[PDB]
């Protein structure tokens, strides 16, 4: 889910960037450190809107690197547990549907999929279709799923979804 | 392996990593004649 | 409806004190069915002391 | 151990609790069993069979928890097992399986063909096998079909069978009584001894009724004025069902009398 | 659908009910009198999408 | 009925409405099952909508081993 | 220990205001425009591109006026901020769908009033053709 | 003592007691009753319940937190 | 540019990663000729990727049904790369599990 | 179904 | 340091030991599990004096292993931080003295040793001796040291000592 | 977060009573005697042997009577249980040594009274020859 937050990030600036208008270098540096990354607590930081303020630069003893606490406004994508949200299917395998909820990728297990659905390796391309053929989930298909749980791995958030709940599927 | 053109139906030997085209036609679809290893069929 | 009803009564059970309680241990009914008898063994009959 | 779903077909011969399963599906499914001296030889032979033969074991688990695949069979010593081991022997006859939150357990019977067999009394299903002995014992004690509880092809014939018109010759009676599991072994005395023996349908059905259960029911085509008339006990149309000492003395059975309801032979017997 | 020749013919003449506000407000699933001689009444897929998909009449 | 007669009266009214629809087609359901549904909804003193989530255990007793009863017994082997 | 259905989550996100998928696309577009031309910097991260496609594909509104109208319409009610974006992003067809997908709404919204809100969103969401 | 639970044994208790005992028997556990060739572990435990020899003691947890120790032999089973 | 797909027999030596299956069915060109019976898990077309030694990525039978390849077609796709299609023919005998339906009902 |  | 404690240990008993007087097997089993081990919280369990009582054996569902909570009296060796205690030298190296405080082994760093001390590789056997030769620390020498800190590794407690404090040495 | 000098340690050890190195040897000997002969079991763990040598080497008392006398003598005072074994195990020569080694004693013990306690321990500890 998308939110508007005010976060704090300590920026490490090399003394080489102590030239005129060094604040510009700090401002542009913040567009690379917290931009495009995925903090495990607040989720993916997709973009940064503006900068609130830049704190005083404290020089760390011994290290010689000035620390600049800067406050900025950014939008994060934090998947809350037990939240239903639309997703896009990127691939389908016997294990289960592989979905894509925005920047992150959510995996759907076969057990979580309703029993009526049955994987078909013959059909080109693969798509979980039930016997009645009423509902079929192809690749790049907009489907709604509920995230039972989320786990953080290697500075990334991996989500697990399910469709056992009512009104989860193509609609 | 030996293939068959889908237009003239003539034998044309095509090797590995070779363009697929019939010399007599230029036709771009080729078929395989048959395998020399016979199978067993039971009338059931 | 079937799925909804089960979820709201999944935790409802009869404890060893002949009382119906949920997971939170709240007393839903003092005695199961207000009599404390199973619904399978009961048989239909008509007592003839009122008609 | 979820199995591959397959279509369902009927099988009157199988008991309602029993379920038919193909060899191929049972081969994939495995049931971990703790080996004991009383059945050490039984596991010794089954593991020797191998995975190529249907009565085999997919894996064998030692005390330390190591799993050895039986497909390869590298050494005969590794094949040998000690007491306390766990062997994932393939499903065989007599095992308990559970399928469709209330689920009914069933006793698996191996049949040649592929489709599942169920004694209904179509849609695909997947049968689940309880690996643990504790839950297997619990399932067979409370989740079995008898504790959970007739086809339309039998009720229609039952009404005709119990009709007073039906008369069974000695030859016909023999075949019917052969299929009767709850038979004392003694042929009942014919209702019409002369000029020739002729057992009525009720007499054969009397042995079908278990023990001594008494109940009174009425046929669907039972005139209301018949009960008020002098012929209430001797029904002109045999529309009154009465059972005494487990014997169907009179009346044509139907869904009202034999089918599940507030009062019925099956319900009273239960 | 090339499973059967009849299926192929039906698919080519297949019709779809309107979607969105127009379809939502109306009752495309229900069989109307105007279908007489124009859209086959009996032919309709079974399921939730019953009556939404139809087939053109022969003539 | 809740705002006029109270939650207690709703339990009987809810039973009647539930039984009325169930008995309309001739089907019958044991009163104990029907009473349980009404009691759970009114258990908190106010009408509660049945859990809309609809996603969908023998632990009230524990078996304990006794050494006194194990003093007797011979191993099968 | 957090669950969206029960409206339990870290206290930090309480101050944050939710954003719509279509609205975020505008913010991403503003970020994309300046980076592409305003300053000579490295190409945008793959994460930024991935979310841009997701927002564009699921964008339920054409222009800011439609987005603002829905935001203003839902702000008048007691809708929680978490439900503000979730309802608009999901676009439930009817009231029954929204409550099942959003358990929170059932707590303080009736079957009739909410239906009058979802249908309003339908009149705002624009279809391709 | 001062036990207020029903003297009879519930079906759930019977199923678990036999199941747990049967699992124990399969793990080289001793059998109190005489063995007359019953190989299947469930049968061994079934007759043990009939003879009232199962060492298992049922601890029924009351909803208030109290527990009552009811022996399988003490409980009245149905045969 | 570095890695490309090719059609050839995935020999156990030249290929590092492979799946346990019978490879005698494939011919010198990596394509099974028409008339060969195929049953269970069997490779019917040989494809390998020259990862930066090659890794086997052949295609096996979708199911375990026993069938005989009917005809084999070798072509060039729109991109110009070699492209082939093969039709596996199997005979199904009606049995107890097949579903039969009348013209109505 | 079974072969799958 | 040595203490007298009453600890709780859940004993896992196989059903094979369900024979007559099974309590004896539980009692003897406790003399192998908690005896000779080293818990990271209470230190080395050098010996067990007696058994207080044996709790009711609860059968774990599914597993089939009966759990026996047993209370026993035992003596532990827990090295408290910042505690001075005598030690025995087992080896000497350029890095520093290697001491042995009862069951565990404590290592003394060269820096912690007083500057007056100087390692002598010539002397047979090695022994940290100062220039004045007044005090010499040979192997198997009773010396007093203060444990600055302790760390738990691989189910064992490793202690670090120092001699900078007064009255630490041969005396 | 625990320090012996400041008398801070886990609350569990408060109930425990300290033991002397020589006294522990007796307990180990009792454990050793039964294992060696009373029951046929596996040989004692290497940890048990290692501590047995440590206690025997640093055993400051010959028999139980000497151990009991010191324990009783120190029990009459307000000595903390942690200091009870530590003082006896260390056997400080003089009062000044004990306080520096044991910071706690300096809090509630004077330079004169404690000296009268350490010298008593000296009269109890037995030398080889
Ligand atoms: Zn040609």
């Amino acid at each position: 889910m998308f939110y508007h937050i005010s976060l704090e990030h300590e920026i490490l600036l090399h003394p080489r960037y102590f030239g005129p208008n060094l604040l510009n270098t700090v401002k542009q540096k913040l567009f690379t450190e917290v931009e495009g990354t995925c903090t495990g607590k607040y989720g993916f930081v997709i973009a940064v809107t503006t900068i609130d303020n830049i704190g005083a630069g404290v020089i760390q003893p011994g290290r010689g690197f000035v620390l600049y606490p800067v406050k900025y406004k950014a939008i994060v994508f934090r998947p809350f547990k037990g939240e239903v949200v639309d997703a896009v299917v990127t691939q389908v395998n016997k294990v289960g549907l592989f979905t894509e909820i925005g920047p992150m990728s959510c995996f759907i297990s076969r057990h979580s999929i309703p029993s009526e659905m049955e994987f078909d390796p013959n059909s080109n391309p693969p798509c979980y279709k039930t016997m009645d053929e009423d509902i079929v989930i192809q690749q790049d298909d907009e489907i709604r799923l509920k995230i039972v749980g989320t786990r953080v791995d290697k500075n990334d958030i991996f989500a697990i979804g399910s469709l056992m709940d009512d009104y989860l599927g193509l609609v | 392996m030996i293939y068959i053109c889908g237009e003239c139906h003539t034998e044309n030997e095509i090797k590995s990593r070779d363009p697929i085209r019939c010399r007599e036609c230029g036709y771009r679809i080729m078929y395989k004649k048959r395998t020399k290893r016979l199978v067993v069929f039971d009338a059931r | 409806i079937q799925r909804r009803l089960i979820k709201s009564m999944e935790s409802v059970m009869v404890k060893y004190d002949a009382t119906v309680r949920n997971s939170i241990n709240q007393v839903v009914q003092l005695r199961y069915g207000e009599d404390g008898l199973a619904g399978e063994s009961v048989e239909f009959q008509n007592l003839a002391t009122l008609k | 151990d979820f199995s591959a779903r397959t279509v369902i077909t009927p099988d009157p011969n199988l008991s309602i609790d029993q379920v038919g399963v193909p060899r191929s599906i049972a081969a994939n499914m495995t049931f971990a069993e703790i080996v004991t001296p009383f059945n050490i030889d039984r596991l010794q032979e089954l593991v020797r069979r191998g995975n190529s033969q249907y009565p085999g074991a997919k894996y064998i688990i030692r005390d330390n928890g190591d799993r050895i695949d039986l497909r390869f069979h590298p050494k005969p010593s590794d094949l040998h097992l000690q007491t306390g081991y766990k062997v994932e022997r393939h499903m065989c006859d007599g095992d308990i399986v559970i399928f469709n939150m209330s689920m009914m357990g069933h006793r698996v019977r191996i049949l040649p063909w592929s489709t599942f067999r169920l004694n209904l009394s179509g849609d695909e299903m997947n049968l689940h096998l309880p690996q643990s002995l504790e839950t297997r014992a619990e399932i067979q004690e409370l989740a079995m079909v008898p504790r959970m509880i007739i086809v339309q092809d039998t009720l229609t014939a039952v009404r005709k069978f119990t009709k007073r018109d039906v008369f069974l010759e000695r030859g016909e009676v023999m075949n019917l009584l052969m299929f009767l599991s709850t038979w004392d072994g003694k042929v009942p005395q014919p209702a019409i001894l002369k000029p020739r023996p002729l057992w009525t349908g009720k007499q054969i059905f009397s042995l079908i009724i278990p023990g001594h259960i008494n109940c009174i029911r009425t046929h669907s085509t039972h005139p209301d004025d018949e009960d008020s008339g002098p012929y209430k006990h001797i029904s002109p149309g045999d529309t009154k069902v009465v059972v005494e000492n487990g014997e169907l003395i009179m009346g044509i059975l139907c869904k009202k009398s034999l089918g599940t309801s507030a009062g019925s032979l099956v319900h009273i017997s239960y | 659908n090339r499973l059967t020749f009849a299926s192929t013919l039906s698919h080519l003449r297949r019709l779809n009910s309107p979607i969105g506000r127009d379809g939502k407000l109306a009752k495309p699933r229900q069989l109307h009198n105007t279908l007489w001689g124009m859209v086959c009444p009996a032919e309709t897929p079974e399921g939730h999408a019953v009556g939404l998909v139809k087939n053109l009449a022969l003539m | 009925i809740f705002t006029v007669l109270g939650i207690e009266a709703v339990r009987k009214a809810l039973e009647r409405e539930l039984y009325h629809v169930i008995s309309f087609d001739g089907s019958y359901v044991n009163y104990r099952h029907l009473a349980l549904l009404c009691d759970t909804m009114t258990c908190r003193g106010h009408l509660m909508a049945i859990t809309r989530h609809g996603v969908n255990g023998t632990g009230c007793f524990d078996l304990l081993l006794d050494a006194e009863k194990c003093k007797y017994g011979m191993e099968i082997p | 220990e957090e669950d969206a259905s029960q409206l339990i989550f870290p206290k930090e996100f309480e101050t944050a205001e939710t954003l719509l998928n279509s609205e975020v696309h505008m913010l991403l577009e503003h970020r994309k425009q300046q980076n592409e031309s305003a300053e000579d910097e490295q190409e945008l991260s793959e994460v930024f591109m991935k979310t841009l496609n997701y927002t564009a594909r699921f964008s339920r509104f054409k222009n800011r006026e439609t987005i603002a109208s829905v935001r203003s319409l839902l702000l008048q009610k007691k809708l929680h901020k978490f439900e503000l974006a979730c309802l608009a992003n999901l676009c439930p067809e009817t009231a029954e769908e929204s409550k099942a997908l959003i358990p929170s709404l059932e707590g303080r919204f009736e079957d009739e009033e909410l239906q009058q809100i979802l249908d309003d969103i339908q009149t705002k969401r624009s279809f391709q053709y | 003592q001062k036990r207020i639970t029903t003297p009879y044994m519930t079906k759930y208790e019977r199923a678990r007691v036999l199941g747990t005992r049967a699992l124990q028997i399969a793990m080289c556990a001793p059998v109190m009753v005489e063995l007359e060739g019953e190989t299947d572990p469930l049968l061994i435990a079934m007759k043990e319940l009939k003879a009232r020899k199962i060492p298992i003691i049922i601890r029924r947890y009351l909803p208030d937190g109290s527990y009552e120790d009811w022996g399988v032999d003490e409980l009245i089973i149905s045969d | 540019f570095d890695q490309e797909e090719v059609f050839e027999k995935p020999t156990r030596e030249t290929c590092q990663g492979m799946r346990h299956a019978i490879y005698d069915k494939l011919d010198d060109d990596g394509l099974i000729a028409p008339g060969v019976r195929v049953s269970g898990d069997d490779v019917i077309i040989g494809k390998t990727v020259t990862l930066p030694t090659k890794r086997d990525c052949s295609t096996f039978l979708r199911t375990s049904e026993t069938g005989i390849v009917d005809q084999v077609m070798v072509t060039l796709n729109q991109e110009g790369y070699k492209f082939c299609k093969i039709r596996v023919r199997s005979v199904r005998i009606p049995q107890i599990g097949d579903k039969f339906a009348s013209r109505h009902g | 179904k079974i072969h799958s």
